[PDB]
């Protein structure tokens, strides 16, 4: 049914945004590791950032793909400025918490929630 | 302007819920039932839509009760079946919802207990 | 019984500015400057 | 125990509705004096700049000073965020609630233009409740953590959220984790199943 | 009610007695209402239960000391709204706005009946009946709760 | 009503400058806190003179009990329930005398706040808030009291609590 | 002749009755442009024309305001100039119209 | 330019505070203030809390001004229930808020002067401080967070002997403030560090939102006490400082006036406070005393449904705003039957006036920025809230 | 209680009496232990003294223009000091 | 033990707590100080307990010392009433 | 209560209490922070003065780790820590011998003692850390100690898993350190040149991972370990790749391990501590170890982290500014060896 565009009208035409951040991204990754003295590799940064990229890799409401970017952009913005500092970078990276094993003998052999 | 969409408008990746508590995790829709305790009808009119239960454990110092749940403590309130099921449809949940039941009309008489 | 203002108000507080004006004027300062500073000279 | 209240407020405002609702019909759908003497003027999104503009620079209804912007969520709600404007005439000495309906992916106008006092308060909005302010200077998180996942004061947000902080000597740096409470916070299902007589 | 009270006079207190291991009676809590006479008369067929004396003694309670033995019997408990006799097991474990209740089916019989279990951080508490038309209709057996 | 704050002769003109030449006003400045070198200081010696406090100050939390030996508290909820902090738990039993008494209380002190509102809803005077303020602790667990902290805690000051309820409870 | 209209920003402003009626007047024209019967029209119009039936019947300033009922003219002023700017303003947003769209069902009922 | 993070622990201001700034050699060339370390989520925990267990919430808002930040809530919460506190209580809320006012002023103009580098006034007036203290202990039982300006009324009476108390701290008190007088009104130092810094136009003041000293300090006329009055202001006189070219100065100067005028208020509810009792006793509203409550039963039944339940106040939305000491302090307490609220929107005399601070302060140098900050008197616990 | 050379030095310095106004308590306090207080309390009909339900529902409602009240009345300056 | 059993079983790892330290245990235990205190005679077949004191004690309630056979007991205070 | 009942994290609980006694140093405070994060009770015997082991109480939750004082002289103190323990850990040993302990107590003795106790208090584990390449007659005072303790520990309490690290690196080591002071005096003095030298060393997380998986691990009992680490790179390499990394310049002129022993003599004699000496020389140079046949952390669940990756931590602060901000592409690359 009808809906008004947040910003775009066609899934197409937002997709121009969703890749003008991507390519933003991966511009400022390099730029992060160094500034925020991370640790972690370029190229092992990079990685993550597609993964997000991709992990919202199957709305097809041209809205909510409008409305990522921007969520998106703003954390570009702090990002790109040091407003946020290493700790909140690093914490894309789960360093310390454990991944949940998914296997279900995984998850039986461990923990009453399923 | 008014472009077309055809979502059941799946928000889950607005919504900011970690994954494992937008996937492994069911609502269920119901009007709560009433107190058997009291009589008051005032608090089985409004559907509800409240999550599974899942570990409540004993904090190893004091004996309180933990949990690692956080969507454990909420029970949303809605007004109709419709719009609990749009809500929980919206945020990407399972559903299982429960009709109502209202008390049927039974005929109640003073007189009656007189007859013999 | 209950804390209740003392019969016949409790009297008058002030509350409005009081930095007191006072001074020697200029004139007169100066005066003894120059003063004591032309002993100083002779 | 009963407010000492003045009709003449409850009279006057209500005139002042109804002459709203006369200059702006296009963007009003419901004006309403409550009873608690106050006036609410509820607007089709569409009517955020006109109305409040309006009411800014009007002779006869001046609201210069924008008191807040806040978004009620009723989940139940089709569109569930009722942003909220309320604002002052220093000019009559009378207040005034200006409030509209947005949706999670429908953005309302923002007022910046017409009140300043507006920038900070819809980025609050959107850090808080997620509506987001079309063609607004800088919006972005007041309140909330730099990477904060989420929109906290939204109905269907757990209190106690899902991340939290510690510091881990492994990594020397404040890690997040997922929560675990000591003592889940015991829910009270405190509310009387006896309701009022109206 | 009434924000106040205007009784300035003196009490009445009535005498504890035992109806069983079951239902705790502090019968001065009692409002003659009469709820309970009917329901041992009407839903559980035993007449044991039953008014004696009239005036402001009139106390509803079996006049020999006979315990009220019957399935069914809990339901009394959920259906005196007084606290007068309550249940002696959940005596003072907890008090209700704690109570997280979730809805249940019983499993202790056939006729399935629908239940509420009431549980106060993580061990059931109480197991009362919430209603099914057509298979509990409000009440649920002594075994089961 | 409404009030302005902010709001050439010779003899004026030299005035000024004899007020910016030979500074004479930040003098009527020094002078200001030369009146205060000589006063007394309102210091009090701490440790050996506590300051003054009310019969109405909310400290440390302590279960008081009946003269004859009793535990007042018969574990209504009526103090969790309000707790805002949301830090007590009372799970009880019937304490095989057939009476009704708790098994478990407890505060967090960590999460208390100290609002007194315990202490004005409990409808027997069990738990109060003392007058305790020098409680510091070394360590996190000190401060989750059990009831056996808080009742001989009340089995220490209850020389020092009844002193301040019976000083107001009729205002209260 | 006032030396300081006491809001910090807005200046004393000479020639206040004339100020005003270029003012009041250009606005008394914009409105022409508005629907016949536009309530903005209809009640503006009341408005600009009864103060410059005052700016033009009293000469003396502090009296002025008195009768316009506003703060110091140099507000009177200032106000006179934004009514002119809403009146630009709403001659495009046309609010005249009939209503854009009733509200959803049950988004104004607030025992939810 | 250079991006100095002015320190979230520097001692300014009120050490919650980051304000990126641009550093255009000496002068500033932006400020962008990120707030938010200080956001416990009062307004979301609110929901979950009953009305009585909320009020908590508010006197640490702004925990300079305790007791005025509750008459908020306490009138907001009597507005929806159509009920009003007794003639006694409402005197009580204006006396102890006039003492508040007198203490977030103590705190604005002596932190502001620490902040510039005058040392002593600070010193002077915390002891007169620590007097007024005892005041909120010896009438609730804390020094600060009192909980005492509850729905209904004051919690309890006054202690038998406060009204006395008040007038000796109220008689010496004026002396006290003028000593600062001297210490700072005409010291070339501070008119210099504070005249002309900061100035807000009248209109850009409205705009803006700052409703406060901020817009009265412009020569706007505005309280709020005069204005919309509340309680029983309506029956004592006062006059507002407004002042002319709205600088930090003027604006620093209404401050001194307001703590005179609130002497001038404490002194007549000290001489004008009536008999009779401190809580509406409807009690439905208001718990029943401590002896009803052990005698009767219809007392004992309202005491305990009013703790563990609440006072179920009826479906309905309100904005009430009242004069407190930063500027005009509203909750827009949207309520529904149950007895927690549904949203409390905390307006906070604060949210706008850190965003004028980069309007404000434009063309000033690093030191006037710690200037303004401490002219807006901003606390962080009413902005992140 | 200081020398009357010191406290002359206090006032003259500080330029006020200072006797008068002490930020110290000596007997200005008032003493504790105040004696107990006694604090103060047909047709009362919570029905005729209902707040709670006394409120309604919130009502939803040539000519001449109305402004939203009549216009604030300008305030004057203060009597006993205009300008301070 | 508290009052309330407790006691930790010596296996149990919670008894590292104590060591280096101690147990927080009330001597003083309510089962037994109501037990040293006299059944409260009385004349009347009702009698109150303000729990000894108004608006100081507990709340008042009336206990029926009817039988002999049974020492009425106020659910608060714990005194037995001996008719 | 050895049934864990919660999601993992901590507030939650592995039910396994622990007695970790070397939980001053280097490698208990990983240990204790993985043990802890895994929820479990820590008993940590601390000799040390209370200021010292503030940085241990944040690594656990409410009451999770327990502390008392433990002096090696007196037992009891031994006997109360071990008490209550199922888990015994022992990660006793220092470098250096103070006037008060030979390598005799640090490492025999003590253990021995420990185990000693953890045998009597019915303990189902004690995990022991001896040195890899660590045997008897393997020229080493310490190393050969180590060893001849790795028997007392079997004898007394058999069914005991032993521990045989390769050399540690992680944050606050003392190996990739002491190549890296280097650069404060002269040059790196290798011997051999740091060629002829072989050393395979593993992360400080990557054993406390190991150590943590072994107190839970049922086919762990009675198993010796040897947790040698990813790659083995010849002494002269990793000194070189500790420069680069560390970005200072690099010398690695040679001279005769005897030189250097009578050298580090003088460094030991240091009252508080030995900068050097001659037990570190020669476990520095001489040392060499080859692994076999042992489980390892692969094994144990452990993916031994290589030192390509985590040095930036541990040689990040030893740059001047200036080459502070460099990143690691940049470091020199590199390489490992067989021999
Ligand atoms: C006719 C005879 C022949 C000719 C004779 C010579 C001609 C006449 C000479 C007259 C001299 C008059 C005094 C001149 C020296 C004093 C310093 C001065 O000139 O003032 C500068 C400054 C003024 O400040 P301001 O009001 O801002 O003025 C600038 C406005 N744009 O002042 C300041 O603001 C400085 C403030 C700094 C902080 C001061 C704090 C108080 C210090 C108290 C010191 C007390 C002890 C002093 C004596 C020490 C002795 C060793
Ligand atoms: N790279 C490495 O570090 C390697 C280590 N190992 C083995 O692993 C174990 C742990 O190594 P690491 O932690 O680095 O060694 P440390 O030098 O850090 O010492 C370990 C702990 O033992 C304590 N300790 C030392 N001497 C005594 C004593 N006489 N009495 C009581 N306590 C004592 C220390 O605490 P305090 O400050 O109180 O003395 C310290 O916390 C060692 O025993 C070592 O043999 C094996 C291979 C490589
Ligand atoms: C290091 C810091 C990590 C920060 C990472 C980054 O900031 C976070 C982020 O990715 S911000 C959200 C991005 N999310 C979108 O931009 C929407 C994508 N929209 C789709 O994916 C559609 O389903 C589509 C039809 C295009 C599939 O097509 P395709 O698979 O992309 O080709
Ligand atoms: S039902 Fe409960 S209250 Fe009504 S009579 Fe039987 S016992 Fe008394
Ligand atoms: S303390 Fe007072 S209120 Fe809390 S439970 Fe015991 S008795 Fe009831
Ligand atoms: S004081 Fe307030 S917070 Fe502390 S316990 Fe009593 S109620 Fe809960
Ligand atoms: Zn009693």
């Amino acid at each position: 049914t009808s809906v008004k565009p947040i910003f775009s009208r066609d899934l197409n035409e937002a997709k121009r945004r969703v890749r003008e951040l991507y390519r933003a991204w991966y511009r400022e990754v390099p730029n992060t590791v160094h500034l925020m003295q991370l640790d972690i590799t370029v190229k092992q940064g990079r990685d993550k950032v597609r993964e997000m990229f991709m992990k919202n890799a199957h709305v097809t409401d041209p809205r909510v793909v409008d409305l990522l970017v921007i969520k998106g952009k703003m954390e570009l913005q702090e990002t790109i400025k040091v407003w946020k500092q290493r700790t909140h970078v690093m914490r894309f990276f789960h360093e310390t918490e454990t991944p949940r094993p998914k296997d279900f003998l995984s998850k039986f052999y461990m923990g009453h929630d399923p | 302007q008014l472009i077309t969409v055809d979502e059941k408008l799946d928000i889950t990746t607005l919504t900011g819920v970690p994954e494992e508590h937008i996937k492994t995790r069911k609502v269920r829709i119901f009007v709560p039932a009433r107190n058997n305790m009291q009589s008051g009808v005032n608090n089985t009119k409004k559907w509800k839509m409240e999550f599974d239960t899942r570990e409540r454990w004993e904090n190893p110092l004091m004996g309180w009760a933990s949990t690692a749940d956080p969507l454990s403590n909420m029970v949303l309130t809605f007004s109709a079946k419709e719009d609990a099921i749009a809500f929980a449809e919206k945020n990407g949940w399972s559903y299982d919802v429960e009709e109502k039941k209202v008390p049927k009309p039974k005929s109640k008489s003073y007189g009656a207990n007189f007859s013999w | 019984k209950q804390d209740m203002p003392p019969p016949g108000g409790y009297g008058p507080i002030d509350y409005k500015r009081n930095l007191p004006r006072r001074g020697l004027s200029g004139y007169s300062m100066f005066a003894v400057g120059i003063g004591a500073l032309i002993f100083g000279y002779w | 125990t009963v407010r000492p209240r003045s009709d003449v407020t409850h009279k006057q405002l209500s005139a002042f509705g109804e002459y709203v609702a006369e200059i702006l019909p296009k963007y009003v759908q419901q004006v309403q004096v409550s009873c608690l003497d106050e006036l609410e003027i509820c607007i089709h999104p569409d009517g955020v700049i006109p109305t409040l503009t309006f009411l800014r620079d009007h002779t006869n209804a001046q609201f210069k000073s924008l008191a807040d912007l806040t978004a009620v969520d009723v989940p139940t709600r089709q569109n569930r965020f009722e942003i909220v404007y309320n604002l002052l005439s220093l000019r009559f000495n009378s207040r005034i609630r200006v409030k509209t309906y947005a949706d999670e992916l429908t953005p309302i106008d923002s007022i910046v233009s017409v009140h300043i006092a507006a920038n900070w308060y819809e980025r609050e909005v959107w850090d808080m409740f997620g509506v987001f302010f079309f063609n607004h200077p800088d919006l972005r998180r007041i309140l909330t953590d730099y990477g904060f996942e989420g929109h906290p004061f939204r109905k269907d947000f757990p209190l106690t959220g899902y991340v939290e902080l510690r510091y881990d000597d492994e990594v020397k740096r404040v890690v997040a984790e997922p929560v675990e409470l000591a003592q889940e916070f015991r829910k009270f299902d405190l509310n009387s199943p006896w309701e009022a007589f109206p | 009610g009434s924000d106040r009270s205007r009784f300035l006079e003196g009490k009445r207190a009535v005498e504890d007695k035992n109806i069983g291991p079951l239902v705790k009676t502090i019968m001065t809590r009692c409002i003659q209402c009469t709820r309970c006479i009917r329901f041992a008369s009407e839903i559980a067929g035993v007449d044991d239960l039953g008014t004696t004396g009239r005036g402001n003694d009139m106390q509803v309670g079996t006049y020999i000391e006979k315990m009220f033995m019957s399935e069914l019997s809990g339901n009394v408990i959920d259906i005196c709204p007084v606290g007068a006799l309550t249940s002696k097991p959940y005596a003072f474990t907890a008090r209700p706005w704690e109570t997280r209740k979730t809805e249940s089916i019983d499993v202790m019989d056939a006729v399935g009946s629908n239940i509420v279990v009431s549980t106060r951080t993580g061990e059931v508490m109480r197991i009362l009946p919430r209603m099914h038309e057509d298979i509990n209709e409000e009440w649920i057996s002594d075994k089961t709760r | 009503t409404y009030k302005y704050v902010n709001k050439v002769d010779m003899k004026s003109a030299t005035d000024n400058a004899a007020r910016i030449l030979m500074w004479t006003e930040l003098i009527r400045g020094l002078g200001m806190t030369l009146s205060y070198l000589f006063r007394e200081p309102a210091t009090i010696n701490y440790p050996f003179e506590k300051g003054p406090l009310s019969p109405r100050f909310r400290g440390e939390h302590a279960l008081r009990r009946y003269p004859s030996g009793e535990e007042r508290c018969i574990a209504c909820k009526l103090c969790e329930a309000i707790c805002p902090a949301q830090a007590i738990t009372i799970e009880a039993e019937p304490r095989a005398d057939g009476s009704r008494r708790t098994t478990r209380y407890d505060i967090d002190m960590t999460k208390c706040i100290y609002c007194g509102f315990c202490q004005e809803a409990c409808p027997v005077d069990a738990i109060v808030e003392g007058p305790n303020f020098e409680f510091s602790t070394e360590t996190h667990e000190e401060l989750l009291y059990n009831k056996e902290k808080l009742l001989n805690n009340g089995d220490k000051w209850e020389a020092e609590i009844a002193a301040n309820i019976q000083a107001d409870y009729l205002y209260r | 002749l006032k030396k300081t209209t006491g809001l910090v920003g807005l200046a004393v402003c000479d020639t206040p009755h004339e100020r005003l009626t270029i003012l009041y007047t250009k606005t008394l024209d914009i409105l022409k442009h508005f629907p016949k019967h536009a309530a903005y029209r209809k009640y503006t119009e009341q408005i600009t024309n009864e103060k410059l039936d005052m700016v033009k019947a009293e000469p003396d300033v502090k009296k002025l305001e008195a009768l316009l009922q506003g703060g110091e003219v140099e507000e009177v002023i200032l106000q006179a100039e934004k009514e002119l700017s809403l009146a630009r303003k709403m001659l495009k947003w046309k609010p005249w119209e009939p209503l854009v769209e009733e509200p959803p069902a049950n988004q104004w009922k607030w025992p939810i | 330019n250079m991006t100095l993070n002015f320190g979230p622990q520097h001692p300014a201001a009120h050490g919650v505070l980051r304000l990126v700034l641009e550093l255009s050699g000496e002068m500033v060339r932006k400020c962008d203030p990120h707030i938010g370390l200080l956001h416990r989520g009062t307004e979301k925990l609110i929901e979950y809390k009953t009305y009585l267990q909320a009020l908590p919430y508010f006197d640490r808002l702004d925990y300079v001004s305790m007791m005025c930040n509750e008459q908020a809530y306490s009138i907001a919460v009597e507005k929806l229930l159509n009920i009003q506190p007794p003639p006694r209580a409402q005197w009580i809320r204006v006396l102890f808020g006039e003492i508040t006012r007198i203490l977030n002023h103590i705190m604005a103009v002596t932190t502001h002067a620490l902040d510039i580098g005058a040392m002593t006034p600070f010193f002077w007036m915390f002891e007169e401080r620590e007097k007024m203290f005892e005041f909120y202990e010896r009438v609730s039982g804390a020094r600060m967070h009192a909980a005492y300006i509850r729905p209904g009324g004051v919690h309890q009476d006054l202690p038998l002997g406060l009204l006395d108390d008040i007038y000796e701290f109220s008689k010496n008190f004026s002396l006290r403030i003028d000593e600062v007088e001297e210490m700072l009104t005409n010291n070339r130092i501070w008119r210099n560090r504070t005249v002309d810094i900061g100035v807000v136009t009248a209109e850009d003041a409205l705009n803006y939102g700052f409703s406060g000293v901020m817009l009265r300090g412009s020569g706007i006329q505005w309280d709020l006490r005069k204005t919309q009055p509340y309680d029983v202001y309506d029956q004592v006189e006062f006059d507002v400082p407004i002042g002319s070219r709205g600088d930090c100065y003027d604006r620093y100067l209404c401050r001194v006036e307001e703590m005179r005028q609130s002497l001038r208020i404490i002194e007549q509810c000290l001489n004008k406070m009536p008999p009779g009792e401190i809580k509406v006793d409807d009690a439905k509203v208001s718990p029943p005393k401590r002896a009803e409550m052990k005698t009767s039963m219809e007392s004992l039944i309202h005491h305990f449904k009013l703790y563990t339940e609440g006072y179920q106040v009826p479906p309905g939305a309100t904005y009430t705003a009242i004069e407190a000491p930063k500027g005009e302090f509203g909750v827009y307490l949207v309520s529904d039957g149950s007895s927690r609220p549904y949203r409390c929107k905390i307006k906070a005399p604060g949210f706008a006036h850190l965003a004028g601070l980069d309007k404000m302060s434009k063309g000033h140098m690093l030191a006037d920025v710690v200037a303004i900050i401490g002219t807006q008197d901003i606390v962080f616990g009413e902005i992140d809230r | 209680s200081a020398t009357r050379v010191i406290q002359k030095l206090r006032n003259w310095a500080s330029g006020q009496d200072l006797q008068a106004k002490l930020q110290l308590r000596y007997q200005e306090i008032a003493k504790r232990t105040q004696p107990p207080p006694k604090l103060p309390v047909s047709n009362n009909y919570y029905c005729t003294r209902d707040g709670r339900r006394e409120v309604v529902p919130p009502s939803i409602i040539e000519k001449k223009a109305v402004t939203p009240a009549p216009p604030m009345k300008r305030w004057e300056l203060s009597k006993d000091q205009p300008y301070l | 033990i508290t009052h309330t059993g407790q006691v930790y079983d010596e296996k149990d790892y919670r008894r590292v707590r104590f060591v280096d330290r101690q147990k927080e245990v009330n001597e003083n235990f309510a089962i037994d100080l109501i037990a040293q205190q006299p059944v409260n005679e009385v004349e009347h077949r009702i009698i109150a307990c303000d729990g000894g004191g108004g608006a100081l004690g507990h709340p008042k309630v009336y206990i029926n010392l009817d039988k002999e056979t049974k020492t009425g007991t106020c659910g608060y205070c714990g005194l037995q009433f001996k008719q | 209560a050895v049934i864990p009942h919660g999601k993992g994290g901590r507030s939650s609980v592995s039910g396994v209490v622990a007695t970790v006694f070397g939980a001053t140093g280097f490698l208990g405070r990983y240990v204790v922070n993985h043990l802890g994060r895994m929820g479990s009770q820590v008993i940590i015997p601390y000799r040390c003065d209370v200021y010292d082991i503030m940085h241990l109480r944040l690594m656990g939750d409410l009451g999770q780790l327990t502390f008392l004082e433990w002096d090696a002289r007196d037992k009891d103190s031994i006997r109360k820590a071990v008490q209550h323990s199922n888990v015994v850990i022992n990660l006793i040993g220092r470098e250096w011998e103070t006037r008060n302990f030979d390598f005799e107590d640090v490492f025999v003795n003590i253990p021995r003692a420990i185990a000693q106790a953890s045998k009597e208090a019915g303990v189902e584990r004690f995990i022991h850390v001896s040195h890899l390449n660590a045997s008897m007659k393997s020229s080493s005072k310490s190393l050969r100690s180590k060893a001849v303790g790795e028997k007392e520990v079997r004898s007394v309490f058999p069914e005991a898993i032993i521990i045989r690290p390769s050399d540690i690196f992680g944050r606050e080591d003392r190996f990739l350190n002491h190549f890296a002071n280097y650069r404060w005096f002269l040059a790196v003095p290798l011997v051999s040149l740091g060629f002829k030298t072989v050393k395979q060393p593993v992360y400080v997380a990557d054993v406390s991972k190991g150590i943590v998986n072994a107190t839970k691990d049922p086919d762990a009992v009675g198993k010796t370990f040897a947790f040698t680490g990813p790659n083995r790179y010849l002494l002269f390499h990793l000194v070189k790749y500790i420069f680069g990394m560390t970005h200072r310049t690099f010398i690695p002129y040679p001279l005769p391990l005897f030189v250097y022993s009578w050298i580090g003599k003088l460094f030991g004699l240091s009252p508080f501590e030995p900068w050097t000496t001659k037990d570190k020389v020669e476990r520095i140079h001489i040392s060499d170890v080859m692994p076999t046949d042992l489980p390892g952390l692969e094994d144990l669940g452990v993916q031994p982290t290589p030192l390509e990756l985590k040095s930036i931590e541990v040689l990040r602060r030893h740059r001047t500014y200036r080459w502070l901000s460099s990143e690691i592409e940049e470091t020199k690359p590199a390489k490992t060896v067989n021999y």
